[PDB]
């Protein structure tokens, strides 16, 4: 029995119409015949079309476009619906469906031209209507209306390379972790040793204020060059609290509490961070409230850390990658990491506007996928290293915190085919078109360069 | 290492039950989750509004191709997607002429520009509203190009095009309000100096005002821009187009027409995974800039239960903003009302009091804001208080590729803290929703008791409720990515008493 709709089209273009009406038609309970659907690129698929024409059809669809009416397959499929016409005697059996506006009623091949075709130029829908009326007042066999069958056939043959897939992933963070901590958090109290306008930025190694003491991992002798009146200073005097104590949470005593230890320890360990950018010799860029850092141009040979390349040229601008750091406890003890642009125009001078430096920023990270950031951070946080696995952050003459170079790595069981990183080049330049609704105050600064 | 869990993608309902990733998938085969009878269109514009209106209408009824198929898949047409017929004939339209724009458009204020134009059109549409035998379902304002470039808060217009100069001075007329007492019978002059500083009591936005003077109507509007609709004829000094359109017009198409639809009274889509008895609700702060009191602010919930058809509830305007800690906070009983008027809100629509409640905000809840927030929640509804802020960034980089990591992948430091990827890359568009490496959300439960896993699988799926713009996904909840504008539009005029309730009249 003759009971399936053949629909011929071209395979490059007439692609996604064929879908929307093979699917419709699908769902509304008729069986459908159509080469996208059900036929595996690779295998000989004349034979299988002929017989399915010759046999199963009892409906044959002609999608008439530009491309369909030279397409040599469109043609010979046309030739054994029209044999098969003639021998059904069905002079109904080709039914045409005009897509094209541009396709006259003279370019359709002369077979065609005797057929009605069916309007699918102005509305697809008004075009399924009259399909359908034609197919009911044809008698064209159908099943009860499913569309769980169109719907499965769609993700089974549109969808099967595009779900996520079960494969391990390793992911690469921004958080260094700290591999150990000095012992002891020292209370030196100072009172009068420590004047009351003394800027404690200025001392060799990281120091915090509180009430009359001095909070630091430092010993008391490290700060006498530059508080001489601490030379007369009993040690003994200073309270030592263990840090383990501190970071476990087992600390608990009168004189002060534990969230306030480690409020102190991170402040501590970003002034660590910072006397040790400024012993790298690393130029500093001032945020809204924290300081970044990047490499000047010429200071790295070739611009270059192990075939990184950090700083580079932008039109007649230059960028430079610099990091931002701040300290974290909770969820672990590490020392998070943020990736910054910073923008100069001969590669020394900074570029005073804010506005040039966000729309450069944003125009340079545009074309920087997740590669290129995560081969540049580790490339920089490779630059400050003092070993092969861990930078040293000095918080005194015999104290030091040491922070691996290797960030804590994460794994998730959920996985992607990759695809081609042509998609990433279009999204790249499709940003700024969806952006042109957001970025219509910024293009006066621009003006301002020139 | 630390282990990544995988939320699963987040199915949505259309048409016939049928369920689908994508909503523009499920609009072109099975349709909106309702039919509605039509469209009739009204609109206020110029002449060339509206040409280049029924221009597109007619464009939109055939299909309209993209270059790439899979990241943004073709318009399949109105009529053979949603099923409901949006012709270009018999259109309520309002002209307003080119002389009526340059009688207000070249005013030295910003603030009196805005004003008079949005009157303009504001009494065009309400006239034709109040006095035409026939309805409209949506009103489509067709603004040009001058208009939308010289009516913006940080717009000047040059001062080779100035033809009336400002009667009065920021600083002048925001010391008239609160000192008013004019107390005098006032030279016409003055009486001119009254009317702009009433004027000033208005945002420079226009389409915020707009929306801000035509919400106490119940009018749902939908504002666009000439070049949106007509970008080829829209060139600049060197014949290129000013914005280039030419590979997103199947995607534009697809934004106008959900939101046409939306706003017409029909409801696209749906979650697919419904949990019942499931209410979230959106804590929304905005500070009113022309307040006496610097911590004035405007506060407003939003409620969402399995589609994008919301409920908004506009708080009392009091001193919520904090400005040592920078946090918003709701005194006791303006919380009660609240919480009270979108409980029995959704008693009165679903027949019983929900089983939960989830109240999303940006910043932590205090103890005094949250028992008053218990105190009328009846005792068979679970209340949780969850906030969600992008300013803790966890950057994950693949060590494999140049693709980003994968939308789903979330990361639970706690029974109360996790970190949630709702940017990423998205396997059945075979690309990435951000640019550069995407920042995930931190989602952290500070009150109330709730699984951490079922709170990420709702945040996933609360993500695809923006009926708004026709995209696979957000960056954030539905429940808090329409703070910002609902704000706004809620504090763009300070005349604003009983907003409606539909959520169609803030987009």
């Amino acid at each position: 029995m003759r009971n399936k709709i053949f629909i011929s089209h071209a395979t490059p273009e007439d692609d996604d119409f064929t879908r929307w009406l093979s699917l419709k038609l699908i769902g509304l309970g008729y069986e459908v015949w159509c080469d996208i659907l059900f036929l595996d690129k690779g295998v000989d698929f004349w034979s299988t079309i002929e017989k399915e024409i010759r046999e199963n059809t009892c409906k044959f669809l002609i999608v008439s476009s530009t491309a369909g009416n030279k397409r040599e397959g469109v043609l010979k499929e046309l030739a054994v619906a029209t044999k098969v016409k003639k021998h059904l005697q069905d002079d109904m059996f080709i039914i045409p469906l005009a897509i094209d506006e541009n396709l006259s009623y003279d370019d359709i091949n002369i077979e065609i031209v005797r057929l009605n075709a069916i309007d699918f130029k102005k509305s697809w829908a008004k075009g399924l209507q009259d399909l359908l009326d034609a197919f009911e007042k044809q008698n064209v066999p159908k099943k009860p209306p499913d569309h769980s069958k169109s719907n499965l056939l769609y993700q089974q043959i549109f969808l099967h390379d595009k779900q996520a897939i079960e494969k391990e992933e390793t992911y690469d963070s921004n958080w260094f972790p700290i591999i150990s901590f000095p012992n002891e958090l020292r209370f030196h109290r100072y009172d009068w040793r420590l004047p009351k306008q003394f800027d404690v930025r200025t001392l060799a190694f990281p120091a915090i204020r509180y009430k009359e003491y001095l909070c630091t991992f430092a010993w008391e002798y490290d700060f006498i060059h530059q508080l001489p009146k601490t030379e007369t200073y009993n040690g003994q005097e200073s309270i030592r609290i263990s840090t383990s104590d501190i970071l476990s949470g087992r600390y608990d005593t009168d004189f002060i509490r534990n969230y306030e230890c480690q409020r102190l320890i991170v402040q501590l360990i970003n002034k660590a961070f910072e006397l040790r950018m400024k012993d790298k010799n690393v130029r500093e860029y001032q945020m809204s409230k924290t300081f970044a850092y990047w490499i000047e141009k010429g200071k790295l040979e070739k611009d270059k850390f192990e075939k990184i390349k950090l700083v580079g040229k932008q039109k007649n601008k230059y960028w430079h990658f610099g990091i931002s750091a701040a300290g974290k406890l909770y969820p672990s003890p590490v020392l998070m990491v943020s990736s910054h642009i910073i923008f100069t125009m001969d590669g020394i001078n900074l570029i005073k506007s804010k506005s040039i430096q966000h729309s450069s920023r944003r125009k340079q990270g545009k074309n920087w996928w997740n590669d290129k950031w995560r081969e540049k951070l580790l490339a920089f946080i490779r630059f400050l290293s003092d070993d092969q696995n861990a930078i040293y952050l000095n918080v005194g003459s015999e104290e030091k915190i040491l922070i691996s170079n290797k960030p804590l790595k994460f794994f998730g069981k959920m996985s992607y085919v990759t695809p081609s990183e042509v998609t990433l080049e279009e999204e790249s330049v499709l940003a700024d078109i969806n952006n042109f609704e957001e970025d219509t105050e910024d293009l006066d600064e621009l003006e301002d360069i020139e | 290492m630390k282990e990544l869990i995988y939320i699963e993608e987040p199915s949505i309902l259309f048409a016939h039950g049928q369920k689908c990733t994508d909503p523009r998938d499920g609009l072109a085969l099975f349709g909106p989750l309702n039919q509605i009878y039509g469209i009739k269109s009204g609109v206020v514009g110029t002449q060339k509004g509206l040409q280049i209106f029924k221009s597109y209408l007619d464009k939109i009824q055939k299909p309209i191709y993209n270059h790439n198929n899979i990241t943004r898949p073709m318009f399949p047409g109105f009529e053979a997607v949603f099923g409901c017929k949006w012709e270009s004939q018999n259109i309520v339209f309002k002209e307003i002429t080119d002389e009526e724009i340059r009688r207000y458009l070249f005013n030295a204020s910003t603030h009196k520009r805005t004003y008079d134009l949005v009157t303009l059109f504001n009494d065009k549409i309400i006239t034709a509203n109040k006095n035409d035998e026939e309805r409209v379902d949506v009103w489509f304002v067709i603004v040009p190009e001058e208009i939308y470039k010289y009516c913006r808060p940080n717009s000047v217009l040059p001062n080779e095009l100035v033809q009336t100069k400002s009667l009065i001075s920021k600083s002048k007329a925001k010391s008239f309000r609160y000192t008013p007492t004019l107390f005098e019978e006032f030279n016409k002059k003055l009486k001119e100096v009254e009317k702009e500083a009433k004027t000033y009591n208005y945002d420079a936005q226009f389409h915020d005002q707009l929306k801000a003077r035509l919400l106490e109507h119940t009018i749902p509007t939908q504002i666009l821009r000439e070049s949106t609709l007509a970008w080829r004829d829209f060139k600049n000094t060197f014949g290129a187009p000013i914005r280039d359109f030419s590979k997103i017009e199947g995607h534009l198409a697809w934004t106008i027409s959900t939101a046409a639809y939306y706003k017409a009274g029909g409801k696209p889509w749906k979650l697919g995974d419904i949990r019942p008895g499931v209410c979230y609700l959106g804590l929304v702060y905005k500070k009113i800039e022309k307040s006496k009191n610097p911590q004035n602010a405007c506060c407003a919930a939003q409620m969402f239960l399995d589609n994008g058809d919301g409920t908004v509830f506009k708080g009392e305007v009091g001193p919520w903003y904090n400005p040592e800690k920078g946090e918003y906070h709701l005194k006791p009983k303006e919380a009660k009302a609240l919480l009270t008027q979108a409980l029995e809100s959704y008693k009165e629509q679903n027949k019983s009091y929900p089983k939960e409640v989830f109240i999303h905000a940006r910043t932590r809840f205090n103890d005094e804001e949250w028992n008053a927030f218990n105190e009328v929640t009846p005792k068979n509804t679970n209340l949780v208080g969850v906030t969600i802020t992008k300013s803790k960034p966890l950057k994950l980089y693949k060590t494999e590729g140049a693709f980003p990591i994968m939308r789903g992948n979330a990361y639970i430091v706690d029974e109360k803290k996790a970190f949630l990827w709702t940017l990423g890359f998205v396997p059945k568009l075979q690309s990435t929703l951000s640019m550069e490496v995407p920042n995930p959300i931190f989602i952290e439960i500070n009150k109330g008791e709730a699984e951490i896993q079922q709170v990420l699988k709702d945040i996933l799926a609360l993500t695809k409720l923006n009926y708004n713009a026709c995209i696979y996904a957000d960056g954030e909840p539905v429940t808090l990515r329409f703070a910002n504008k609902i704000g706004e539009i809620l504090t763009a005029s300070t005349e604003i008493k009983t907003p409606p309730l539909a959520f169609k009249y803030y987009i």
